[PDB]
RNA sequence: AAAUAAGAAAUUA
C-alpha cells in the first residue's frame, strides 16, 4: 500500500474485484429486498388470513426490519460502474465504449481484436451483420428472441 | 531532444540471425519506411537469370529428357482453366517469354477492393475495414 | 382543411424538381385531375404534365444522348428552348393547382392554412390561432376568436 | 488529452454568501409557491372561453339550432359547472350521447393555449399578457 | 477532463457532446430537483404514491455517534421545523443548513429545497478566462 | 401480428404505460439475479484470469 | 386453344402436356384465398405448439 | 406486364403470391411491386418455356441489385448524412 | 450535408 512494491501496473484494476464483491452482495440481498417491497407496497389485503389492522401493522413491521439492515445492497445495476478486467478502463453500459458479451472497454475491445487475442469475425461495417434475427429488426428483435428462447417456449407449471 | 532508445535483440531459438536483422533495427529514424522484398529459391533464379552450365550424366539427362518446353509453358497457361486453379497472368508471361524468346472519387481508399488477385493478403493490424476479395455486398438471385 | 398554421412557400421550380416524389406522384396527380372533373372543366396542363413527367420517369436511368462539339451552340440553346418549356407547361399547372384549390375551398366554407389568400373571402391573407398574436404580413392585431370567413349556417 | 489543471480553491466568505441566498431564495419561493397556488385555484375556479372551434362543423351553425340547441336545453347547467375548462366540456359532451362519435372525428376544438383564455377575450395578445410571475404552467390567468 | 474539480477530472474524459441512452448519463447531477409548479407540486420529483413509507434516510438505523449532514432524498418533516434541531444537507461549496423552519417545505425533500445551481457565483472559483466566458454570455458584469 | 416483421407469436412486453419495476405486482413475477449471467459475470471476470482457477502460490 | 396448347415454337412440334385442359377450376382449391382472423389464429397456433410433441410413439 | 409481353391473356391464368421477405402491414410502393412483377415473370416462364425469349427482352426476369444503405451511427440519420464540421 | 432503392444531366488535367 501508499505505493509500495505494487504488483499491477495499474492500481484501479483493484477497483473491479470490488465490483464483484457488490454483485455478490446483491445475490446476498435481491431476494429478502425484493419481497421487503411488496409486502410493504401492498395496499389490497395480503390474504384471506391476513388482512385489516393485522396487514397494516405487519407491512410496517416489514418495512422497519427492512429499514434496518445495514449494508444490504439496494442499488439497481444500471448505477454500477463497468470497468475492464485488464486495462481498467471505463464505459457506460448500453454505449458504443461498452461492448457486453466479453464485458470489456472500447479500448481494449480494439487492442484486442486488432493483435489477435479475440477470435471474432469481422463484418462489413455498416450493415446489420451475418445474423438473421439482427437483420430483421435490429437490436430490439435479437433482445426479443433471446427472451423468447429463455422462458417464453417453457409452459411453466 | 528527448532521443528515443532501443535495444538489441539477440538470436533466440524462434528468432534466428537473418530474421532479426531484416525485421528489426535498433535506430530509429528508419522505422515506418516501407516493404523491402527478397527472392527464395524458385524467383531467385527466376530474377537473377543464372544461365545454366553443362555438366554431368544428371545435365545431359536432363538436356535429353527435356521435351518442348514452347509446349510445356502452353499447357501450363491453358491449365489454369481447370476446375481447381484460376487462369495467370505469370503462366501466361511465362509462355510468352518462351515464344517470343528470338468511385472515382474514392479509388485511393478503395485500392483493395475489386476482385483482386493478391500476394501478401491483408491482414488485421494493417487494415481496418477491408473485407476480403471473395465478398459480395450487393448480391443478385441466381437460380 | 385540417392542416392550418403558417408554413413555409418553396419557389415552383424546386416543387417541380421533386419530379415523381412529390409533384408527379400518381397519387397526388390524380386527386388533382378529380377537382377538375368534378368542376367539369378539362385538365389540359395537367395531362401535359402527366406526358412529360411520364416520360422523365421512363428514361431517368439513361445517360444522355453523346454531344459532339459545336461553334454554333445550337444545339446546347435547342435542348435549352425545349427544357424551358416544359418548365413553364408545368408552372402554369403548379398555378391552376393553387388557384382551383384555393376558390373550391372558398365554395366548401373551408379555412386555408395561415397566411392564405382566397379571391372572393380573404384578400389579405387569412389567419387565425397563430403562434403568433398579429397577423405576419399587415402587421394588424389578430381577433380571439379566430376570424369567421362564412355565415353560420350548415 | 492534457493533464487537468488545478481548480482555484472556493473563495473567502463565500460559504456564508451561499448559505445566505440558498435561505432567502427558499424563503421567497414560499411566497412564489403561495402566490402561484391562488392563481392556479382562481384559474381553476373562473370562467373560460368556448373550447370548441366554431369554424368547422358541428358548431359553425347558428347558434339557434343543430348542437347549441342541444346545449342550451340539456346541457346548459352542466357546461357552467364546470367552467367551460376544455377537458370536462369535451367529456361531458362525450356524455351526451346524443352527438355521440363526432365529438372527437368530425368536430375541431381549439388548441391547448387558446382554450386556456378567460372568458371575455378580445384580443389574441391575451396570450402573452398573463403573469409570468407565477409557475402554474399555463394555468394560471 | 480540462480542470480537475475533484480526483475524477484525472480519470475521465469528457468526450466531447456526447449522447448517452435514455435516463442513463454516468453522473446524476439533479439541476432541475427545485423547479417550481404549483399544480404539479405533489407529484414532481416526489413520491410517485402519497402511500409510501418515508425513505430510508428519514430514520435512524443503528446505533450512532451523530452525523454531518442529514441526505438530501430525506423529507422534510413537522418535527424538522417544530424541534429546533440542526437541519444540514450537502450542497455545494460546503453545507446548507435550514435555519429559518417553515411548514411550507413540510412532504418535500430537500432536494427540491435546495437551490443546486445558484445565480451567485464566486468570482474567485473562476479563472480570468472562465470569467471572460461567463461575460459574454451576460452572467457577470463587465 | 403476422404482419409485422417483427412477429415472435408471442406477448413480447405487455403495453401498459405506467409500469415500473417499483410494483408489487411486478416484483411478484420477475426472475431474480440468483445464477443468471450476473453470476457468471461476478466470478469469472476479473483482473487476472488465472486467479479464478487457482491460489497462484498454490500453483506456483 | 388454352396457352398451354398453343404451339409456340416456330420451329418444333412438341407434344401436349397432360395437364393442358385438364384441370379445373375451384376457387375452394386455388388460387389461395383466406380470412384474415383465420390465418392469424394459424400463425400464432403454429408458433406456441412448436415444443408439443410426443416423441416416443407406438 | 408479364402477361403482356408474353402476349397472354392474364384471364388464363390464375396466381398467388407469397411474401418470403420481411413482413409489412402495406407492401403498396413500387419496390415491392417490381419484385412481384418479377415473381410472376419468372412463374410464367416456368409454364410457357418459349414465353422467355420476349420477358428476358423486355427485363423483366433481369435482377437490379439495390439496397439501403446499411444502417450505421456515424451518420446522423443512421444512414446516409455526415456529422456538422466546423473549422477548428 | 448528399449523386450508394431510388427518381438531379452537360463549361477536365
Amino acid at each position: 500500500m501508499r505505493h509500495i512494491g505494487q504488483d499491477v501496473p495499474k492500481r484501479h484494476t483493484h477497483f473491479v474485484l470490488e465490483s464483484r464483491l457488490m454483485y455478490e452482495k446483491s445475490f446476498r440481498d435481491c431476494w429478502l429486498h425484493s419481497v421487503c417491497r411488496a409486502i410493504s407496497q401492498l395496499d389490497e389485503p395480503l390474504s384471506k388470513t391476513v388482512v385489516g389492522t393485522h396487514q397494516k401493522m405487519l407491512q410496517r413491521k416489514v418495512t422497519c426490519f427492512q429499514y434496518n439492515q445495514y449494508g444490504l445492497f439496494k442499488t439497481p445495476y444500471y448505477r454500477l460502474a463497468n470497468v475492464d478486467r485488464y486495462h481498467a478502463v471505463q464505459g457506460v453500459a448500453g454505449t458504443r465504449e461498452w461492448v457486453p458479451y466479453v464485458n470489456v472497454s472500447y479500448w481494449t475491445m480494439n487492442k484486442m481484436v486488432r493483435g489477435g487475442n479475440l477470435l471474432v469475425h469481422r463484418v462489413h461495417y455498416t450493415g446489420w451483420g451475418t445474423d438473421s434475427h439482427l437483420k430483421k429488426g435490429g437490436w430490439e428483435h435479437r433482445w426479443n428472441k433471446v427472451l423468447q428462447r429463455n422462458v417464453l417456449q417453457y409452459s411453466r407449471i | 531532444a528527448k532521443r528515443r532508445v532501443i535495444v538489441p535483440i539477440h538470436p533466440t531459438p524462434n528468432f534466428p540471425a537473418h530474421f532479426i536483422k531484416s525485421a528489426f533495427t535498433t535506430d530509429p529514424l528508419k522505422e515506418k519506411q516501407k516493404a523491402r522484398f527478397s527472392s527464395g529459391g524458385e524467383a531467385m533464379r527466376e530474377v537473377q537469370d543464372i544461365p545454366k552450365n553443362l555438366e554431368g550424366e544428371r545435365s545431359r539427362r536432363d538436356l535429353a529428357s527435356r521435351g518442348d518446353t514452347e509446349f510445356q509453358a502452353l499447357v501450363e497457361f491453358i491449365e489454369g482453366a481447370s476446375y481447381d486453379q484460376l487462369i495467370s497472368g505469370r503462366r501466361f508471361k511465362k509462355v510468352y517469354d518462351v515464344l517470343s524468346e528470338n468511385g472515382h472519387v474514392m479509388t485511393p481508399h478503395t485500392t483493395l477492393h475489386g476482385r483482386r488477385i493478391f500476394w501478401i493478403p491483408p491482414t488485421w493490424n494493417r487494415a481496418g475495414r477491408f473485407l476480403g476479395p471473395h465478398v459480395t455486398l450487393y448480391p443478385g438471385m441466381t437460380p | 382543411n385540417t392542416f392550418l398554421t403558417s408554413s413555409v412557400a418553396t419557389p415552383p421550380i424546386s416543387v417541380i424538381r421533386t419530379g415523381p416524389k412529390w409533384w408527379a406522384d400518381p397519387e397526388r396527380m390524380v386527386r388533382q385531375k378529380l377537382m377538375y372533373f368534378t368542376l367539369g372543366v378539362d385538365q389540359l396542363p395537367l395531362r401535359r404534365t402527366a406526358v412529360i413527367q411520364r416520360d422523365l420517369q421512363r428514361f431517368h436511368m439513361c445517360k444522355p444522348p453523346p454531344r459532339v462539339g459545336d461553334s454554333t451552340g445550337y444545339k446546347r440553346s435547342r435542348a435549352a428552348q425545349l427544357n424551358t418549356w416544359y418548365r413553364r407547361i408545368q408552372y402554369q399547372e403548379y398555378h391552376m393547382q393553387h388557384l382551383f384549390t384555393r376558390h373550391v375551398w372558398g365554395l366548401l366554407r373551408v379555412y386555408p392554412g395561415n397566411t392564405t389568400k382566397i379571391q372572393g373571402k380573404a384578400d389579405d391573407g387569412y389567419v387565425g390561432y397563430d403562434s403568433v398574436p398579429f397577423h405576419r404580413y399587415n402587421r394588424a392585431p389578430l381577433p380571439f376568436p379566430a376570424r369567421e370567413l362564412y355565415e353560420r349556417r350548415k | 488529452w492534457a493533464k487537468p489543471k488545478k481548480r482555484p480553491k472556493v473563495g473567502q466568505g463565500f460559504h456564508e454568501k451561499a448559505q445566505k441566498w440558498r435561505e432567502e431564495y427558499l424563503l421567497d419561493r414560499h411566497r412564489a409557491l403561495a402566490d402561484s397556488l391562488r392563481a392556479y385555484v382562481e384559474f381553476s375556479t373562473s370562467k373560460r372561453v368556448e373550447p370548441w372551434d366554431a369554424r368547422f362543423k358541428p358548431f359553425d351553425r347558428i347558434e339557434k339550432d343543430g348542437v347549441y340547441v342541444l346545449m342550451r336545453y340539456m346541457m346548459e347547467e352542466k357546461l357552467q359547472l364546470c367552467n367551460y375548462h376544455h377537458r370536462p366540456v369535451k367529456r361531458l359532451f362525450c356524455n351526451i350521447g346524443l352527438m355521440g362519435p363526432q365529438i372527437t372525428t368530425k368536430a375541431r376544438w381549439k388548441p391547448y393555449r387558446f382554450a386556456t383564455n378567460p372568458a371575455g377575450t378580445s384580443k389574441a395578445e391575451r396570450m402573452y399578457q398573463r403573469d409570468k410571475t407565477v409557475y402554474t404552467h399555463g394555468h394560471n390567468d | 477532463l480540462k480542470i480537475a474539480k475533484s480526483a475524477f477530472g484525472f480519470y475521465l474524459a469528457r468526450r466531447g457532446q456526447r449522447k448517452y441512452p435514455f435516463l442513463r448519463r454516468p453522473h446524476i447531477k439533479n439541476t432541475h430537483s427545485m423547479n417550481p409548479s404549483a399544480p404539479y407540486f405533489w407529484s414532481f420529483m416526489t413520491a410517485k404514491s402519497q402511500m409510501a413509507f418515508l425513505p430510508e434516510e428519514n430514520y435512524i438505523t443503528g446505533d450512532w455517534t451523530g452525523k454531518f449532514f442529514v441526505s438530501k432524498r430525506q423529507v422534510y418533516t413537522l418535527q424538522h421545523a417544530t424541534s429546533g434541531a440542526k437541519v444540514r444537507v450537502k450542497s455545494f461549496p460546503s453545507i446548507f443548513e435550514f435555519n429559518s423552519p417553515s411548514r411550507w417545505n413540510i412532504g418535500k425533500e430537500m432536494n427540491t429545497l435546495t437551490k443546486p445551481r445558484m445565480d451567485l457565483i464566486d468570482e474567485q472559483m473562476l479563472t480570468k478566462k472562465q470569467r471572460l466566458d461567463y461575460v459574454r454570455a451576460g452572467l457577470l458584469p463587465k | 401480428s403476422p404482419e409485422f416483421k417483427t412477429f415472435t407469436g408471442y406477448p413480447m412486453r405487455d403495453m401498459r404505460p405506467g409500469y415500473g419495476q417499483n410494483l408489487p405486482d411486478y416484483i411478484m413475477k420477475k426472475r431474480l439475479p440468483n445464477n443468471t449471467h450476473y453470476e457468471l459475470f461476478a466470478r469469472r471476470d476479473i483482473p487476472n484470469e488465472d486467479n479464478a482457477m487457482y491460489g497462484k502460490y498454490l500453483y506456483d | 386453344l388454352s396457352p398451354l396448347e398453343v404451339q409456340r415454337d416456330v420451329g418444333r412440334l412438341e407434344p401436349i402436356p397432360s395437364y393442358a385442359g385438364k384441370i379445373n377450376a375451384d376457387r375452394s382449391v386455388f388460387p389461395f384465398q383466406w380470412k384474415t382472423e383465420d390465418w392469424y389464429e394459424y400463425e400464432v397456433a403454429k408458433v406456441r405448439n412448436r415444443r408439443f410433441v410426443f416423441e416416443n410413439t407406438e | 406486364m408479364p402477361f403482356d409481353e408474353a402476349n397472354l391473356d392474364y384471364r388464363d391464368f390464375d396466381a398467388h403470391i407469397v411474401s418470403e421477405g420481411h413482413a409489412m402491414p402495406s407492401i403498396a410502393n413500387e419496390i415491392a411491386a417490381f419484385a412481384l412483377r418479377m415473381a410472376v415473370a419468372n412463374a410464367l416462364v416456368k409454364l410457357i418455356p418459349l414465353t422467355r425469349i420476349p420477358l428476358k427482352k423486355s427485363g423483366l426476369l433481369s435482377v437490379d441489385r439495390r439496397r439501403e444503405r446499411g444502417q450505421f451511427p456515424g451518420y446522423l440519420d443512421g444512414k446516409k448524412v455526415k456529422r456538422r464540421f466546423a473549422k477548428r
